[PDB]
């Protein structure tokens, strides 16, 4: 049909243009439910060309922008799901329509109930009268605070992620529930580190090696909350993990304007001068210490499994 | 009856690896001096080949060889008649050396695109698995210049650079002791391994544990190389830990397990707590 | 060891427990014998096990559960019953003065391997242990033994408080 | 009709999931000698289980299996009626008579967790006397696999991880730990057995009374001088109590304080769990699961002066000793578990070795 190419172009011009939109779960549902449009786009004999067709189409989508992992992932687990369809023929024409229909439908009901299973763990691991630190937002931290803020009293500092300031957006937006928030400098971290005890950090990505490829700024609250041996816990669910690997990766780091950083009303010095920054930082995995997911908590090491079970572990060629 | 036959595949071919030419001895030492059982025969030949192989001070042997006593015991059928247990079933054994041949080109395909351009190197003495690695690495049209150490029992590392310079890449051997001399000027610490044991340790030659504790004191990440084969199966703790006969002035010592960032293999790319996850899945 | 059968033939059912595990499987020495140990392939419980192939020389006998899904049990609570009431007085014995220590291991089965189970046929100690309950049931007990019948060992092996059967 | 239980004097705001409670009152001062819902011999194993003699992991568990044995040894369902539905609503309000008795240590959770696994499989059209027959075979056959062929395979791999010439500390109490050390002595081993312990307890008299009858030469002391003892020690051995899911050794009062002063001097650390002392839930630290044992127990007979004897008037005054607390994981070298040396984060493996996947 005309209206998957055009569709199809419609999430890849809405993924040329950069930061947005709303969020990696509108992602989630909006390109599961192309994918749920493309294996009714035409038959296919035997899996392997419906495999070469979602293999181009996922290649061009993690092509198009490097950046993040969100919609390579959900590719990539969509092919586990037919690689087990196929392994539930012979263990090819029967009813691989309706499975696989059925199968991404269960991914979307279990997407939708991701981050209330967040707010269920939540409650376990902050303690009253305790201060706890966050860099930025995801809405996974939104759901997370907004639970454990309803029957207990804390005290959560937040220092923005500013390249370009959105972390006072998250200030704005979960202070209308008044859990008395803080907001400080990007730069006044490592002292008041004394007198925190616990953090998390709202990340993007994550990758295979246990490592954690979240906005910037996390790497040196990361050291930070290493010299002072506090807890460190990061709120993604298993939903964004990545098999891909750092430096195997040529440069996943993406630099946006600087811009955001000298501002163009800057005279003559600009022409003599480099200036750049990255939104994704890069830190590794010998620092965190508790994951959270949808089915519980695991260790650094244990999202291996998690990859291995959870990704047919040669579809690293996206 | 075989033992020249190891040592013709040793030291009269010094391109395979000691761990693969035991393994290709034994499997094609599956034409044996026919005892024609499952049980006695396997014991008794595999277990007398692995003692009587024991005048090399190596210990990727005996692991080897229990690694491939591990893989028969798998797919090993029963059906009434003794042709087919594995007399006949032996096209799995064919299979096998070739996949795990094919492994030393398929951790070249893994870590071709992991070395950045820039980014000098210190390495360790000899292996026949830093040469495939870095020379596909070279293959792909990067540029970097290597530091070597001496490695003494012997003048070793001036082997490495005669190797390394026919293969193309500036290279500079350096003493021992001057590790730490130059230990900082490296990006990069890249270690091919004697053998991979199940807590992340890297038994090795002399000068892998200085590596790692200079890799500690400058937190440059510490990177090791090893194959399906050589994953021993011991444990240990300190430095009198390992058995004494394999290291007889020690030859071998025994590196920190916990420090070392990140390693790869056949089954991809591990994080090195994921050892244990993976020796789980080996030995059935 | 109480057959003199030295080594067991095909389709021999024994339960021996497992005592020593192996790479392939576990060490067994069957304790049917002496100095025959096995094989298993793919803790410490008995389980129905039939043995497949055979050596002569060196002695290395297999086994396994090759394909003896829903076989009935109770003949074999009857093979090691029978082999079992067969220990503690019936493999040296003696015309009975019994040196419990050892007796002479060339004048070691002149009667036994006769009359308790490598008899005439299977049927043969089936018919020792359906007529043969003890020799005390009936009490009309056999003839035709080494000795008159069974004169000085009919007090000491079986016949001492009811024969239980 | 509904059991309660109260608190002891001054207590601290940062434990507001677990409460603190003295070993002095009765159990039986809200319900009666009977009692038509709680089993006699549950109130006899519990009130044992609750003033303190029935102390080691191992055997706490047995005594709580040998209970519920008791239990549904006897136990007639009435008829018209569903075997499983029933029997865990019963059951359960008998575990909260447990919890609310002494809080829970979770390995006898994971043997609760066991026993709905057994009661919801048997089914219930199935003729019910000989279910419960082999319900109590499948229980008892379960605990005599687990803990003494677990202890026996520990002790199979704690024949050669002790070498000669060495020595080698523990720390903690079971019977687990007796079992190796006597066990590693007797075979020709030479090497002799320093024991720390701590206060208010000295718990560990209890494995220097065993290990002195063992044979073994010995030294003693406590764990504020275990900084004396880092230059002679060449391995260290710990207890452990329960396993948290990243590798935490949720155990004795001063495990990680040695396993923290082990590696501050470089002696490598070694523990020993089993099977079903695995739990599933995951913490951070100590504030969230931990007991308080006794306050006032905190004496010294020396002079006429108990220098905490009026505590009871103070009330700006509070005190604690926690006793049940965590490790981090990447100190924490390895455990000694029945699969094998197998090192410390690459334990939650065991949660999918179910289903042969």
């Amino acid at each position: 049909g005309s209206e998957l190419s055009e569709r199809i172009e419609s999430f890849v011009e809405t993924l040329k243009r950069g930061g947005g939109p709303r969020s990696s779960e509108e992602m989630a549902r909006e390109t599961l439910g192309l994918l749920r449009q493309i294996i009714t786009d035409h038959r296919w004999s035997n899996a392997g060309e419906l495999m070469e067709l979602i293999r181009r189409e996922g290649r061009r989508m993690t092509a198009a922008q490097p950046s993040e992992t969100t919609v390579g992932n959900m590719v990539r687990r969509v092919l586990k799901i037919i690689r087990e369809e196929y392994g539930r023929l012979h263990g090819h024409y029967a009813q691989l329509q309706s499975n696989i229909i059925e199968a991404i439908n269960e991914l979307l009901v279990e997407l939708e109930g991701t981050m209330e299973n967040i707010a269920a763990q939540a409650l376990e691991h902050i303690h009253s009268n305790e201060v706890i630190m966050t860099i930025g937002f995801s809405r996974t931290v939104e759901a997370f605070l907004k639970e454990a803020a309803r029957k207990r009293k804390f005290h959560v500092i937040v220092a923005e992620c500013a390249p370009f300031c959105q972390g006072h957006e998250m200030a704005v937006n979960l202070s209308k529930a008044g859990i008395e928030t803080t907001v400080m400098t990007d730069a006044a971290i490592f002292a008041v580190m004394s007198r925190v005890n616990k953090v998390i950090i709202g990340t993007k990505t994550i990758l295979a090696n246990g490592a954690l490829r979240a906005v910037t700024g996390t790497h040196t609250l990361a050291l930070a909350a290493k010299h002072h041996s506090t807890p460190l816990i990061v709120c993604a669910p298993m939903f964004k993990l990545s098999p891909q690997f750092p430096n195997e990766e040529d440069s996943f780091h993406k630099f946006v304007a600087p811009e955001e950083v000298l501002p163009f009303t800057e005279g003559d010095i600009l022409e003599k001068v480099s200036v750049h920054c990255p939104v994704f930082d890069y830190v590794p995995p010998e620092l965190i210490t508790l994951f959270i997911s949808n089915i519980g908590g695991n260790a650094p090491s244990y999202i291996y499994r998690l990859m291995s079970e959870l990704y047919h572990p040669d579809d690293h060629v996206l | 009856e075989l033992i020249e036959y190891f040592k013709s595949q040793m030291k009269e071919d010094p391109d395979m690896a000691s761990a693969v030419a035991a393994i290709r001895t034994l499997l094609e030492f599956l034409k044996r001096d026919k005892g024609e059982t499952i049980q006695g025969l396997r014991a008794n030949l595999t277990s007398a080949i692995e003692t009587l192989c024991g005048v090399d001070s190596s210990v990727a042997v005996s692991s080897g060889g229990e690694l491939f006593l591990r893989f028969i015991s798998l797919a090993s059928l029963e059906y009434s008649d003794y042709s087919k247990c594995k007399k006949i079933m032996i096209e799995r054994g064919e299979l096998f050396l070739r996949r795990i041949s094919l492994s030393r080109n398929k951790i070249a395909d893994l870590c071709h695109t992991f070395i950045k351009d820039g980014a000098t190197i210190l390495t360790h003495a000899y292996s026949r698995v830093v040469l495939r690695v870095l020379e596909a690495a070279v293959a792909a049209k990067k540029r970097f210049s290597v530091y070597v150490t001496e490695s003494q029992p012997d003048l070793s590392g001036k082997k490495m650079a005669k190797a390394l310079c026919h293969l193309n890449v500036p290279v500079t051997v350096v003493l021992d002791a001057a590790v730490g001399y130059i230990m900082e000027k490296a990006d990069l610490v890249i270690v091919g391994a004697e053998g991979v044991v199940e807590n992340g340790g890297i038994i090795n030659k002399i000068g892998t544990n200085q590596m790692a504790v200079c890799a500690k004191a400058q937190n440059k990440p510490f990177y090791v190389v090893a194959e399906s084969f050589k994953f021993v199966r011991l444990f240990p703790l300190n430095q009198q830990d390992v058995p004494d006969k394999f290291k007889y002035h020690p030859w071998v010592d025994y590196t920190a397990p916990s420090l070392i960032t990140l390693l790869f293999t056949d089954l991809g790319v591990l994080t090195p707590s994921a050892v244990s996850d993976e020796l789980i899945k080996l030995y059935l | 060891r109480f057959y003199q059968h030295k080594f067991p033939e095909v389709e021999d059912v024994v339960m021996v427990n497992v005592r020593s595990i192996a790479e392939m499987g576990a060490y067994v020495s069957l304790l049917e014998y002496n100095n025959i140990e096995g094989m298993i392939l793919l803790i410490g419980r008995n389980e129905c096990v039939v043995v497949i192939r055979v050596d002569k020389e060196k002695g290395y006998i297999d086994l396994s559960k090759r394909r003896v899904s829903p076989e009935e049990a109770i003949k074999c609570e009857d093979k090691f019953t029978k082999s079992k009431t067969v220990y503690s007085i019936l493999r040296h014995v003696a015309e009975v003065l019994e040196y419990t220590k050892d007796e002479q291991l060339e004048s070691l089965f002149q009667r036994t391997a006769w009359v308790f189970d490598d008899k005439y046929k299977r049927p043969g100690y089936g018919a020792y242990d359906a007529f043969k309950h003890a020799v005390s049931d009936p009490s009309i007990l056999d003839s035709l033994d080494l000795n008159e019948d069974e004169r000085e060992v009919l007090i000491n092996n079986i016949n001492r408080r009811l024969t239980p059967q | 009709q509904v059991p309660t239980r109260k608190d002891y004097g001054s207590k601290v705001s940062l434990f507001s999931h677990l409460p603190q409670y003295s070993r002095q009152n009765s159990l039986t001062q809200f319900m009666s000698i009977p009692s038509s819902v709680i089993h006699p011999a549950m109130v006899r194993l519990g009130l044992q289980y609750s003033q303190g003699l029935v102390s080691g992991s191992n055997a706490r568990c047995i005594a709580l299996l040998r209970a519920l044995q008791q239990v549904i040894q006897d136990y007639t369902t009435p008829p018209n009626e569903e075997l499983s539905r029933d029997l865990v609503n019963k059951l359960k309000p008998y575990m909260s008579f447990l919890t609310q008795c002494r809080p829970l240590s979770a390995s006898m959770h994971n043997a609760i967790k066991f026993l709905n696994k057994e009661i919801t499989s048997v089914g219930s059209s199935k003729r019910e006397e000989e279910a419960k027959s082999e319900l109590r075979a499948a229980i008892d056959r379960y605990v005599q696999e687990k803990i003494v062929l677990a202890a026996q395979a520990i002790s199979r791999f704690a024949y050669q991880k002790i070498s000669n010439g060495d020595v080698i500390l523990v720390y903690g109490c079971s019977s687990l730990v007796s079992r190796i050390l006597q066990e590693a002595w007797t075979e020709g081993r030479r090497f002799r057995v320093v024991v720390v312990d701590s206060r208010p307890w000295l718990e560990g008299r209890h494995t220097l009374r065993s290990l002195v009858h063992a044979g073994v030469p010995a030294s003693y002391l406590l764990i504020p001088a275990a900084s004396y003892v880092l230059p002679e020690v060449s391995k260290v051995l710990l207890g452990a109590h329960a396993l948290l899911a990243n590798g935490s050794v949720m155990s004795r009062v001063g495990t990680a304080q040695l396993a923290l002063v082990a590696r501050a001097h470089n002696v490598p650390v070694l523990v020993c769990c089993e099977t079903y002392k695995f739990c599933e839930r995951v913490q951070t630290d100590a504030f969230v699961s931990n007991e308080l044992d006794d306050p006032d127990d905190l004496q010294c007979k020396r002079g006429e002066h108990v220098a905490l004897a009026n505590w009871q008037n103070h009330a700006s005054l509070r005190l604690l000793n926690l006793v049940y607390d965590v490790t981090p994981p990447e100190l924490v070298d390895l455990v000694i578990t029945e699969l094998g040396m197998i090192p410390c984060s690459s334990v939650p493996v065991v949660l999918r070795v179910k289903s042969s996947d």
